[PDB]
């Protein structure tokens, strides 16, 4: 549209000012066209030159998410969308790139009474992977993530200083299964 | 032994949603200024499209970074974490905007006829606060949870040794000593307030923002006084004064150098506008990845050991 | 009198020695809040940095709004106005609200109360 | 600091194929409650 724009001259055509003037006129409303068309031009090229960057930072962009989202696991959040990650697969898309972030997303919830240690014989015990809870008649162990409860037992668990340091710790038996193999 | 200690880190996240009404401008209620306007084409509607899409970038920018939580999470009345007293951090419903009193000294530390025109943002500083309110909310009470999905919610101690343990450290060594680690970051709270009270050098970078762009329309005002060449800088007196061929000729130079006045200021607007797009696509990625759960990337939040960062709303800007 | 872009802002009378404060008149721009034309042809007319006065009406920080029936209710964005305030097209009429940043989720923190994903 | 123990170790091959190795008393938790 911008080659219809006259800018000053007597018409947008070329071929008009040559077939209507002599050259000593029609030079400087030639002159004119080339001024506005060539600021068109250099504006076009300076947004071309700008989206280009834009689209070069966008491709960066994408070449670091299939880099480590697609050909490895990820474990940086919300770089892979909404959740725990597990894979992306790309799929080709025209000008473009689309993928598919299957993710590990938590369903239901359920609460439970915590202690951040337990106490068995004046010691304290922490646990080495995960958090103790209580479903209100026992103390069981579990994982930070799921609900799976197991017994606490001596190897769930990590024997530091004494049950008057960390607050919050409750009076529990920790079952060593070493005591019924040596009564075995 | 060790020590806990905060670091403020301060981006720029949107400018200020500038936009130019092209031939009021060039031609400030002028008949023969808009036909030899419109004789020049359509520079004056892809110019007006242009900070269109610069204002829509950065609206999309705020909404792309302050945005991420769906659920507007609230802080519980109990307000005991361990001995970790967030009152500052925290905002305030006394004051009549629910901002925290850090928020306050960031806000606080930062400082027309002619078609300049200013488009308001589309978030208020209360929402963007209140959002920052569900960010600190979530990432206290459920820990890192709320950005991976349902906010599951998990004790402050439990959640300060889980992180250590995102850092190596065991847990017992939190659980032994909480309350040194509580008052030492109480303590770097109350150094990190009394150096936003201190002075704005931090704040620079957002009062630089600012002032280039106050700088760029300053400049643009200053431009409409230049001549390029012509008898006057005023329309209306070449108008006054001349024949009507012998004015539309002073008004050509008039429209060509306020022509390639607009055209440098969208330009510069343009690259200011692509390195905040840039700024704002790494402060959410910050946020995602420090606030929403524990970055294992060192000095991508700050020097040491990272465990987690707390947003504050800051005008144009972002604070960890 | 001149102002800072180097126009006259003020002016004293030549025949009365009377001086004379020149604002320029309210102007703003024309912003126009629609649906699609498949939807319907309603439209809302948004002035921009203007009050309601010198111009169905609601005022809005961004300037004078015609045509958008203001609701004390939240929605989700649809169609960004300014400040806070969004528009929507539903019974049907274009409506005005200030929008919603989502539902409040109030968290049940204690010191031994947990939530696992089961 | 602890001691020591077997479940503080992983032993693998023999102690001539790895430089700067020191000599000492590994620490068994089995035998006290085996000799109990």
């Amino acid at each position: 549209k911008q080659l219809s724009s006259n800018f000053g001259a007597i018409s947008s055509v070329l071929n008009d000012i040559l077939s209507r003037l002599d050259p000593p006129e029609a030079e400087v409303q030639i002159d004119r066209l080339i001024t506005g068309r060539l600021q068109s031009l250099q504006t076009y090229v300076t947004q071309q030159l700008i989206r280009a960057a834009e689209i070069r930072a966008s491709a960066n962009l994408a070449a670091t998410k299939m880099s480590e989202c697609v050909l490895g696991q990820s474990k940086r959040v919300d770089f892979c969308g909404k959740g725990y990650h597990l894979m992306s697969f790309p799929q080709s898309a025209p000008h473009g790139v689309v993928f598919l972030h299957v993710t590990y997303v938590p369903a239901q919830e359920k609460n439970f009474t915590t202690a951040p240690a337990i106490c068995h014989d004046g010691k304290a015990h922490f646990p080495r992977e995960g958090v103790f809870v209580s479903n209100g008649t026992h103390w069981f162990v579990t994982q930070r993530n799921f609900y799976e409860p197991q017994i606490i037992t001596t190897d769930n668990t990590f024997v530091s200083g004494n049950c008057d340091v960390v607050i919050g710790i409750v009076n529990n038996t920790v079952y060593d299964p070493l005591q019924p193999e040596l009564d075995s | 032994n060790f020590t806990i200690s905060v670091t403020t880190e301060i981006l720029p996240v949107s400018m200020t949603k500038t936009s130019v009404d092209c031939t009021m401008y060039i031609c400030g209620d002028s008949t023969e200024c808009s036909n030899l306007l419109l004789q020049y084409g359509s520079f004056c509607t892809q110019l007006n499209r242009a900070l269109t899409g610069i204002a829509v970038e950065q609206d999309k920018n705020t909404q792309e970074v302050f945005a991420q939580v769906k659920q507007i999470y609230k802080t519980p009345p109990i307000k005991d974490f361990g001995g970790f007293n967030f009152s500052q951090i925290l905002p305030d419903p006394s004051k009549p905007s629910k901002r925290s009193f850090i928020e306050d000294l960031l806000f606080n530390k930062v400082t027309k006829f002619n078609g300049l025109t200013v488009l308001p943002p589309l978030l208020t500083d209360e929402m963007i606060a209140q959002y920052t309110s569900a960010l600190l909310a979530g990432t206290i009470t459920s820990g890192w949870t709320f950005g991976a999905g349902a906010a599951l919610q998990i004790p402050f101690a439990m959640q300060m040794a889980y992180r250590f343990n995102g850092i190596g450290v065991t847990q017992n060594v939190l659980y032994e000593n909480q309350k040194l680690i509580a008052n030492q970051f109480n303590s770097a709270i109350g150094k990190i307030q009394d150096s936003l009270s201190s002075t704005a050098s931090a704040l620079g970078k957002l009062q630089d923002v600012v002032n280039q762009n106050a700088q760029a329309l300053n400049t643009l005002v200053k431009q409409l006084s230049s001549n390029f060449g012509a008898i006057s800088s005023v329309l209306n007196d070449i108008l006054s004064r001349l024949d009507p061929p012998e004015a539309e000729v002073q008004i050509d130079r008039l429209i060509t150098g306020r022509l390639q006045s607009l055209q440098t200021y969208v330009t510069q607007q343009l690259i200011r506008a692509a390195e905040i797009r840039a700024s704002a696509n790494l402060a959410a990625t910050k946020m995602s990845e420090c606030v929403l759960g524990q970055s294992k990337r060192v000095d991508f939040c700050g020097k040491g050991y990272h465990l987690m960062s707390f947003p504050q709303s800051a005008p144009h800007g972002v604070v960890f | 009198g001149r102002d800072i872009a180097d126009t006259t802002d003020a002016v004293r009378d030549p025949q009365t020695l009377e001086i004379l404060d020149i604002t320029p008149c309210s102007f703003g721009g024309v912003s126009v809040i629609t649906p699609g034309t498949n939807t319907s042809n309603e439209v809302a007319v948004l002035y921009q940095d203007v009050n309601c006065t010198e111009v169905n009406v609601f005022q809005t920080r961004a300037g004078c709004l015609i045509g958008a029936e203001y609701v004390n209710n939240s929605y989700e964005c649809d169609i960004p106005i300014g400040a806070g305030i969004c528009a929507s097209y539903q019974t049907q009429s274009i409506i005005a609200y200030t929008m919603s940043l989502g539902a409040e989720n109030s968290v049940a923190y204690s010191n031994n109360s947990i939530a696992i994903p089961t």
